[PDB]
């Protein structure tokens, strides 16, 4: 093992001589070690999917929530609950109940994505701040949309995206497989796939939390039963 | 040891390291110089052609301020900008405020000012330009320099950049062989003269000889650039008199 | 190369950089231990510094610095030599610019270390001098010492340039009786002028500062004439009395009971006078000696390692009991 | 302009040192040495008159613009040691403090005011990290109703007192010693002469037996402090002391 | 363990000697006045101040922040207890005010203590008389007898010697002249000392006279002439 | 052993609480089970030194109101600050809504003070956790609830917030099924009983144990029911 | 991690309270200090809050009278809202939870005092507490705090006993004193010293701060010379 | 085995006369993809060439509309480009309501330079790491700007920022003569920009979505043509 530094590292807010802020890329690949979320986006649906930590027999229920509702028409994955993530959803849905009431319509997926990358910029009021996000939602302009909104305060959109454990071949099979003719039962049965095998080899309602968003009933996470049997539908279906 | 690394501070002789590298950012900047006549000033600088892409008749060295204060810069190209900046709203609220032309004297010290704040804290640099300006107003000609550090004074002939050594001693020759004073013509052929001869040291670049005059008699009193037939006859003198 | 980079170093000694000054004296004292500051050019009087040394000096530098090695660099032995006897006639340049230097380092608020690594540098100079370059050295630091703008800060560091005129009297008796007369007469005209006549216990004032200068100067003068004091002895004591009579502030009378610590003390102390590199301008060790016989095994030897020393005479210890209890009865 | 945070070690913002030493105010001494001109100010029966030397020795300066001798007000005037910029700074601060002063108090601003307000500006700036010393020492004059021929000098630690007389610049230990020995002499507290051509006079002449050096008229520079009239000697005004001095000895 | 208040303790120690002594009907505060240069016009700077008509103060240490430290004293006691009271502080009060100000310079960054260290001498009704060392921390602490300054150590033990219940202005004042006496770094007269006494009221020194009820300045400066005539016995 | 390439700091940020939530483990062992009409908490009392007065010693145990009660672990001085957060919340809920706090927004806003804590960086997080029960107005089913000073908070149908709070967290999940739970206040007051018996840092002074019944019935079991319940068998 | 600040107060001469059957007893010890700093001041070791309820302290007189003053504040407040006296618990409680509050925040600094508030109410009687930096307190039989701490509370336990009338907790106060003190003997000048007792006969409640001439007369009954 | 002593803040110089910082983000621009400018008398024309992040990524946006007759194109950083991109949209906007006229192109390079240079002379912000090309129409003809993160903005016919650009710029100075006479005739002037940035492609291939064109002057408006829109100018 050899040592590759440079005189440049840790600066903050300062250049290095190539023109990099490397604080801001060092934050941005992070997002390789929290839990591993994956969207999907389709014609029929957008389809959120996060890997959930084993718990106790005991716990009843807990405010863990790696997957959040920011509005009916939108919905959000995080890779880590830090308080930045807290303080970027809790933006977001004020950022949302301010529009309503403004213009009397729904805001555009785009729009609201954009605000908590400005978030990110102000540093709440160079420097990066919080965590990946996933940002899912359904507009009548831009249709079913995916967005990355990463720490640097700047954002993509993405067909498929997965963010936090397996990054590299997380995101190869994810362009293998996706068909502007997915289905969203497809799409499921894809997030399930993907999370399979990022997870060494396991799958439960109890390790797998599913959400989607439509039109007609916006967002929701879905049950563990819902869960479980679309589990079961992805042992047959590839033993098949 | 360190006292060279930020702009408050005095080194243990007293002197601002901030404020001296300043001056070595002008001292790598295009040749400039001024020319104080019997009724006005002369400007002329070497404008270094880059590339064949500038558009050539909107990349002008030569500043207006006001209509009385013609002004010219070396060094840092966005300090000079804002010094420029300073100047055009300094001298519209003198004009907003009393009615009548700043005079050359109050506009230079409002400058003064304003340069020498920027060597007083250390959350600010010092500007990385020398500024040639003046003009005419109802005391007659003035023609100033001023420095980095906000240091300035009034000139017969000023000179700043990278060909300032050249261009200083012929303005002393200017100076030693018309102790009366020179006519605006004469000074601009004269300052063609020594913007050709500053541009010797650096002959691997094309420039423009750049020219703008202030005088009661040519000009009434009003900045204005020399172009056409008077540039080209001042061309013709600089380049017989660089053979 | 030596000459030229010793050169190079003291023109870019700062008064601002201490830490910098100090590398750059490290260098200087080096240097001077190690060489003769002396000229070897016989009657060569076609070779000069520049067109010799530097010449062979550009094209080397210019050879190893385009990649190339020393090995593959070849010239004549005799432009070699030619080069190496030319390097040692800019050593009198070299001092004159040192001398500047030393008078505007007294305006520095330097530390007690850099102050005394700064006065070995300069005695390790003149240690290293022929006599040629020791006479020109001795009369421009005289020069300097009474023709100069540098002591108008609060608290000059004296020792800088009095030290320094010490080292010269160790090294020739001869100047004293000059230089001697000449900071009395000073003493004298400052006194007159009034200087210690305003009491203050806690500093040296504006106005004591030359007096200062010139009593600080006769201390390390006198605790270096030895022999010498016995020309002026009278004329000394009487001073001592005047002085003594004269001025009365506090922060004075340390500094004017030392002239008599220094006169005793050089009358009955026995010490080294000679550290010279090479001995009384004398001997043969050939004009290849860039270095001080360090690695030449003939370093060991009694006709290099002859000193002088000082050992105190009969008359100069009837002078140093006069002066003792004539003082002290007094 | 603004104030913000930044570092420093205890040399490079007025801090204690160790042994509780500023030394970016002991360094802002040093500034006013930087012009290498001498100034000298003493009291008259009924003015008081300040000479400083005037350097012009690039022949492409206008002399007429190089001035270190400032007109506060119509009763007061100053000269400054050290470097213009900061010259120009405090002459336009010591300008605006006696305007606000014959607003608020309805009389003009006393030379005894005015050093005090002008030195703890300089204690303020002393104490702060965030802003400089200035690398000047400023000697006002006026002939005070209150106090009569009146000299006050203030310096970049915001020390200040008045003067019977004083000398500034890079030779002024030998000025100071010459004016020491003359009142030592004299037992007066001021220059015994009537009208300010008689001190203007007398203080040229210290001036250059101090220094070494004769003037031309454009070597020296003068002030002239009478009851509501400080004012600057022209040349030719300046040639009338000069060449009072040569016909006289 | 040393920091930025080690080092402005250090500039009061390197400055020039002051003291204070309380005696049965008053209090003396005292310094030597050295002066620059011959030609300074020694008159024209105050080393002890009047705060209030009943406190005054004297200083060691850095002579600039204290002046500075004197005006905002002085519009402390006005803007608190002559603008909203109508009437001035105990000297405790004023004490408070003072440590307050010099506590705010060694809390800001960017700012740095002051140099100096205070001894405040005065009056009240409830109180007596009173004398209080307040230092560069923004600390105060009351004194029978102190000293601060270069020679604080020796003048400290000889008024450790001298000091009883029983002394008299009068006596202290002689006291205060020998412990100034033992320090002076310059000459010792009327011009190079400076003293003042809060002590009985002066009914001229209100410098009107009518209303019964005001009774003029309990402090005094000594003018040279009053030393000078106390220096012919001391 | 993440060096790696000899990498250190590659994602440049840090986040860390866990010095409170360590402080959260040191303290008093603290334990609440749900029952089918109960919910039972009981918490270790630490040995009082020779000369203290017990007369005044706080309960550990605290009613918030006449439904819900709150227990912790951590520092008590910490402690106490939350509690009267929560008595002053609760009384500006039952005056301003004109009706009781429900359970978890009690827990939603302890854990609002312990997130804004975290939050604001220039405090310290709290280092207690919360142990908050009981049951809402108009209702009979148990509620049972945990908050860590990490803002975090949850629902639980056993749990045990301690040193030993791990080998108690085994024998609740060896004998408590959600499935079937022990059903009446017997079964719950024994099984925290058992509970406590084995790992507290006990002696002559134990444990103090309180039973929320439904509809404002909230009992602190006497010194001398606490060693009524202990019914053995041993061989 | 407020632990240096209750290393702080271990220097800060000693103070012991004692409870009886029917009162308490506060005592404390001055540190001997330099001849001419004054002791004629209101910076001393026994304060008050109200008629009921006394204070002494151990660390800085600077730190601890802001605390006085806004307990005298306080209790002047409750006494002027409600008629009746504040009781002993709420104001060690309030002042509690002010200390808590500047060791929590770290825009502050933790108080370096620590307080032994005696006191009488009907809630629950004759009040004995003792409150610190971290912003904990806890009542007592008898306690001490600063220098000494530990030989006293050695010395407290083996001659403390419940049923003790307040005469037996001067005797106990000034004996323990008497045991651990640094000086080789006890001295009126160096000892403050006060009782919460009822009344002359009747119901009312009586404190003493006693004057240094009482602190003579009881070191002359207790046998300290 | 170096270490630049003069280049951590915006605020030093170099002993020669050096902002370092902002050298460091003149080098930022050459981070991101080519974009291409060039002029005529009666057009201008942006065109550039955008990346994404991944296959199933869309392209991130290189052009923007600052008003009806300007706007600009963003190498190196995206975020610098739309902060300053923002207030040009603000100066607009302000410039119809306040003066009834459209902002001219120079004013606009101005007002950037400006806001531009303030980021390079003051502590703790550093200066843009973004270069503008700006083009626009307005009374004085079409028009193109360079702007330079260290507050300097030019005046030119055509040229190229962003990574390989000297290929685009090299071709455009060769054609110079050429692209400045296509009047009357836009699609050309796109074509000769379109070639122009053909030679920064190092063996890459132009895409409807890998290209973005924009053109302003005359009658038409500042349009942007991305996706299907620039099929006839592959």
């Amino acid at each position: 093992m050899f040592l590759t530094r440079s005189e440049y590292d840790r600066g903050v807010s300062t250049f290095s001589p190539e023109g990099r802020l490397f604080q801001v890329e060092y934050s941005l690949e992070a997002i390789k070690l929290g839990s591993t979320a994956i969207g999907i986006a389709t014609k029929e649906g957008v389809v959120l999917g996060v890997e959930k930590r084993a718990t106790s027999p005991l716990l009843e229920s807990d405010s863990i929530e790696k997957i959040v509702e920011i509005d009916r028409h939108i919905g959000c994955a995080m890779s880590g609950l830090t308080a930045d993530a807290r303080s970027m959803i809790e933006h977001a849905r004020t950022a949302a109940v301010t529009h309503n009431l403004y213009y009397d319509e729904d805001i555009n997926v785009e729009s609201l994505t954009q605000s908590v990358c400005d978030l990110a910029l102000r540093f709440g009021e160079s420097r990066p701040f919080g965590v990946a996000l996933l940002i899912a939602g359904h507009d009548a302009d831009d249709g079913y949309q995916l967005f990355h909104a990463e720490p640097s305060g700047t954002f993509y959109r993405y067909n498929a995206k997965a963010i936090g454990s397996g990054s590299e071949g997380a995101q190869a099979e994810l362009l293998n497989e996706w068909h502007s003719s997915l289905t969203l039962k497809e799409a499921e049965l894809l997030v399930l796939k993907i999370l399979k095998q990022v997870m060494e080899e396991k799958l439960d309602e109890n390790n797998a939390q599913l959400s989607c968003i439509t039109k007609q009933d916006g967002f929701k996470i879905y049950d563990n039963e819902k869960t479980a049997e679309l589990i079961k539908e992805l042992k047959e279906k590839e033993a098949a | 040891t360190g006292y060279d690394l930020s702009n408050s501070v005095f080194s243990p002789d007293g002197r601002n390291f901030q404020v001296e590298y300043a001056v070595k950012a002008v001292e790598n900047g295009t040749t400039s110089i001024g020319i104080k006549c019997n009724d006005g000033v002369v400007f002329a600088v070497e404008k270094l052609i880059t590339s064949k892409l500038l558009v050539p008749q909107k990349n002008v060295k030569i500043q207006v301020v006001d209509r009385h204060i013609g002004c010219v810069y070396s060094g840092l190209i966005p300090d000079g900008r804002h010094l420029v900046n300073r100047g055009r709203e300094e001298a519209a609220s003198f004009k907003k405020l009393y009615k009548t032309p700043i005079p050359i004297p109050a506009f230079a010290d409002r400058l003064g000012q304003y340069v020498q704040a920027h060597t007083l804290y250390n959350s600010v640099r010092p500007f990385g330009v020398s500024t040639i300006f003046g003009g005419v107003d109802k005391n007659g000609a003035h023609l100033y320099m001023l420095e980095p550090s906000g240091s300035y004074w009034g000139y017969k002939g000023a000179a700043t950049g990278k060909g300032r050594q050249s261009a200083k001693a012929e303005l002393e020759k200017l100076v030693d062989h018309h102790p009366e004073g020179l006519s605006a013509r004469e000074a601009v052929k004269q300052a063609a003269k020594i913007i050709y001869l500053a541009h010797e040291d650096n002959k691997e670049k094309d420039f423009e000889l750049e020219i703008s005059w202030c005088s009661l008699s040519e000009t009434n009193g009003l900045h204005k650039f020399v172009k056409g037939d008077l540039l080209q006859e001042a061309i013709d003198f600089a380049q017989k008199e660089i053979n | 190369h030596i000459t030229n980079v010793l050169s190079m170093l003291v023109s870019k000694l700062d008064m601002n950089d201490t830490n910098l000054t100090s590398n750059l004296i490290n260098g200087i004292v080096s240097i001077a231990a190690f060489i003769p500051i002396q000229d070897l050019t016989g009657e060569d009087d076609y070779i000069s510094f520049e067109s010799d040394t530097l010449p062979l000096v550009q094209q080397h530098f210019y050879h190893i610095k385009c990649g190339e090695s020393s090995k593959t660099f070849r010239v004549d032995d005799e432009l070699l030599n030619n080069a190496f006897k030319a390097s040692t006639t800019v050593f009198q340049s070299m001092l004159k610019v040192y001398v500047e230097k030393i008078f505007q380092l007294v305006d520095v608020d330097l530390e007690d270390s850099l102050v005394t690594k700064i006065n070995q540098t300069t005695m390790i100079l003149q240690e290293s001098m022929d006599d040629k370059i020791f006479n020109y050295f001795a009369s421009l630091l005289q020069r300097n010492f009474w023709s100069n703008d540098s002591f108008k800060e609060k608290d000059p560091n004296y020792e800088l340039v009095t030290i320094p005129l010490a080292a010269l009297v160790r090294r020739n008796n001869g100047l004293s009786k000059e230089l001697v007369r000449t900071l009395l007469f000073h003493i004298k005209e400052q006194i007159k002028r009034g200087a210690g006549s305003v009491r203050s216990t806690s500093e040296i004032q504006q106005r004591d500062v030359k007096l200062v200068l010139y009593l600080t100067a006769l201390n390390d003068v006198l605790r270096q004439c030895h022999e010498s004091l016995l020309e002026y002895s009278d004329e000394l004591i009487t001073f001592m009395k005047y002085l003594y009579d004269n001025v009365t502030n506090p922060p004075l009378d340390v500094i004017t009971s030392i002239v008599i610590h220094s006169a005793l003390a050089t009358l009955c102390t026995t010490e080294i006078t000679d550290c010279r590199l090479f001995p009384e301008d004398s001997k043969i060790p050939e004009k290849d000696r860039w270095g001080g016989l360090q690695f030449d095994p003939r370093r060991f030897d009694k006709q290099h390692l002859s000193f002088q020393w000082h050992v105190p005479s009969s008359d100069e210890i009837t002078l140093s009991i006069s002066i003792l209890e004539s003082l002290s009865e007094y | 302009a603004a104030a913000a945070s930044a570092a420093g070690y205890d040399r490079h913002i007025t801090i204690f040192s160790p042994e509780g030493r500023l030394y970016q105010v002991e360094y802002a001494f040093k500034a006013t040495n930087q012009t290498n001109i001498n100034s000298l100010a003493v009291r008259g029966k009924d003015c008081t008159v300040v000479i400083s030397q005037k350097k012009v020795p690039d022949k492409l300066l206008d002399p007429t613009t190089v001035s270190y001798i400032f007109c506060i007000s119509r009763t007061i005037g100053m000269v400054v040691n050290g470097p213009i910029p900061d010259a120009r700074n405090a002459a336009l601060r010591a300008k605006a403090e006696a305007a606000e002063f014959r607003y608020k108090y309805g009389y003009d601003m006393p030379c005894d005011v005015l050093a005090k307000r002008m030195a703890n500006l300089s204690q303020i700036y002393t104490q702060r990290a965030y802003m400089r010393p200035l690398g000047v020492i400023l000697t006002f004059v006026s002939v005070d109703e209150e106090l009569g021929p009146s000299i006050y000098k203030t310096d970049p630690a915001g020390y200040y007192v008045g003067y019977k007389a004083t000398a500034t610049g890079p030779k002024q230990q030998e000025i100071t010693t010459n004016l020491e020995n003359h009142f030592k002499k004299s037992k007066i507290d001021h220059i015994n002469e009537e009208s300010w051509e008689k001190v203007v006079e007398f203080a040229i002449t210290h001036m250059i037996d101090a220094l070494g050096t004769e003037f031309s008229k454009n070597d020296l520079e003068v002030g002239v402090a009478t009851k509501d009239k400080f004012f600057t000697l022209s040349a030719e005004n300046i040639e009338e002391r000069l060449v009072a001095i040569a016909e006289q000895d | 363990k040393l920091g930025q208040i080690d080092y402005a303790l250090t500039a009061v120690k390197q400055g020039v000697t002051s003291l204070g002594i309380k005696a049965t009907n008053g209090v003396v505060i005292a310094t030597e006045k050295k002066s620059s240069s011959p030609l300074a016009m020694s008159e024209t700077l105050s080393k002890v101040s009047l705060l209030t008509p009943d406190i005054g103060a004297v200083y060691s240490g850095m002579g600039p922040d204290y002046r500075v430290l004197v005006d905002k004293s002085r519009k402390v006691a006005h803007t608190s207890y002559k603008r909203i009271y109508g009437e001035y502080p105990p000297t405790k009060l004023l004490v408070s005010e003072v440590a307050k100000i010099m506590q705010e310079a060694t809390q800001s960054g960017g700012v740095r203590p002051f140099g100096v260290s205070l001894l405040i001498a005065g009056h009240d009704e409830f109180n007596g008389f009173s004398l209080y060392q307040v230092d560069p921390s923004g600390s105060y602490f009351p004194w029978k007898a102190t000293a601060i300054g270069k020679g604080s150590v020796a003048a400290k033990t000889f008024l450790e010697k001298r000091w009883n219940d029983e002394l008299e202005l009068e006596d202290a004042i002689h006291i205060a002249l020998l412990t100034l006496k033992e320090s002076v770094e310059g000459e010792f007269n009327g011009d190079t000392i400076e003293l003042a006494i809060i002590g009985d009221e002066n009914p001229d020194l209100l410098g009107y006279t009518g209303i019964p009820t005001d009774k003029g300045p309990r402090f005094r400066k000594l003018t040279s002439q009053e030393i000078n005539d106390r220096l012919e016995a001391l | 052993y993440d060096r790696a390439l000899s990498i250190f700091s590659p994602d440049g940020h840090i986040f860390q609480v866990e010095y409170a939530l360590e402080a959260v483990k040191r303290g008093t062992c603290a334990v609440g089970v749900k029952g089918k009409n109960c919910v039972v908490l009981g918490c270790e009392r630490r040995s009082t030194l020779k000369l203290q007065d017990t007369r005044i010693t706080p309960s550990k145990v605290s009613k918030i109101d006449s439904h819900v009660v709150l227990s912790f672990s951590g520092l008590n001085a910490d402690s106490r600050i939350l509690i009267e957060k929560a008595r002053v919340e609760a009384q500006s809920h039952r005056l301003t809504l004109e009706d009781p706090v429900t359970v978890e927004y009690l827990t939603r806003y302890v854990a609002g003070v312990q997130q804004r804590y975290t939050q604001s960086g220039g405090v310290r997080p709290f280092g207690v956790s919360t142990l908050i029960a009981g049951f809402d107005p108009r209702d009979d089913e148990p509620k049972l609830y945990q908050t860590e000073p990490s803002g975090i908070y949850s629902s639980w149908s056993a749990q045990t917030i301690g040193r030993n709070s791990k080998t108690v967290r085994e024998f609740l999940e060896k004998n408590y099924d959600r499935k079937e739970p022990p059903a009446t206040v017997e079964e719950c007051v024994k099984l925290t009983v058992r509970s406590l018996l084995e790992v507290v840092q006990t002696g002559a002074k134990n444990i103090e144990i309180t039973v929320v019944k439904p509809d404002s019935d909230i009992v602190a079991l006497s010194s001398e029911e606490i060693n009524q319940y202990v019914t053995q068998i041993e061989q | 991690q407020v632990e240096y600040a209750l290393e702080s107060i271990s220097h800060a001469g000693t103070a012991i309270g004692i409870m009886a059957s029917d009162g308490i007893v506060l005592a404390a010890e001055r540190k001997v200090t330099s001849t001419l700093l004054e002791q004629d001041t209101s910076t001393e070791k026994l304060y008050k809050l109200n008629d009921k309820i006394a204070v002494a302290v151990a660390g800085l007189t600077a730190d601890a009278e802001i605390l006085i003053n806004t307990a005298r504040i306080h209790a002047q407040n409750y006494l002027k809202t409600y008629n009746e006296d504040i009781p002993v618990e709420i104001l060690v409680r309030r002042l509690s939870d002010i200390k808590q509050g500047y060791t929590q925040h770290g825009g502050l600094r933790p108080f370096g005092v620590s307080f032994i508030y005696a006191g009488y109410d009907d809630r629950y009687g004759y009040q004995l507490y003792t409150s610190n930096p971290s912003g904990n307190y806890t009542g007592w039989k008898a306690i001490s705090v600063g220098a000494n701490t530990s030989a006293a509370q050695t010395l407290l336990q083996m001659d403390y006993k419940d049923d003790m009338k307040v005469d037996d907790a001067i005797e106990l106060a000034l004996k323990t004193l008497s045991k651990t003190t640094d000086s080789s003997a006890l001295t009126y000048d160096r000892l403050e010293f006060a009782t919460i007792r009822k009344g002359a006969n009747d119901g009312e409640v009586y404190q003493k701060i006693f004057k240094p001439q009482e602190i003579k007369d009881i070191l002359v009954k207790t046998g300290i010379t | 085995m170096f270490r630049n002593n003069y280049d951590g803040d915006t605020v030093t110089f170099s002993p020669t006369g050096r902002l370092f910082q902002v050298e460091y983000a003149l080098e930022a621009i050459k981070q991101g993809s080519v974009t291409v400018g060039l002029r005529s008398n009666t057009h201008a024309v942006l065109v550039a060439l955008k990346r994404n992040a991944d296959e199933l990524s869309s392209y991130q946006k290189k052009i923007i509309k600052c008003d009806e007759h300007m706007g600009l194109s963003l190498a190196g950083l995206a975020p610098d480009a739309r902060v300053l991109s923002n207030y040009l949209r603000q100066q607009c906007n302000y410039s119809s309501l306040v003066f009834n006229r459209k902002l001219a192109v120079e004013r606009a390079g101005h007002l950037l330079c400006d806001k531009a240079q303030k980021n390079t002379q003051s502590y703790g912000g550093r200066p843009y790491g973004v270069g503008l090309l700006i083009i626009g129409y307005d009374k004085s003809g079409a028009h193109l700007l360079e702007f330079q993160p260290s507050g300097n903005v030019t005046e030119l016919y055509g040229t190229a920022i962003g990574a390989r650009s000297q290929g685009a710029k090299t071709y455009l100075e060769r054609t110079l003569d050429t692209f400045i006479k296509i009047d009357g005739n836009p699609d050309e002037l796109i074509k000769a920009g379109v070639e122009a940035i053909s030679q920064s492609l190092r063996d890459e291939s132009l895409t409807v979505d890998n290209l973005s064109i924009a053109i302003v002057g005359k009658d038409t408006p500042f349009t942007i043509y991305d996706g299907e829109a620039v099929a006839k100018y592959i």
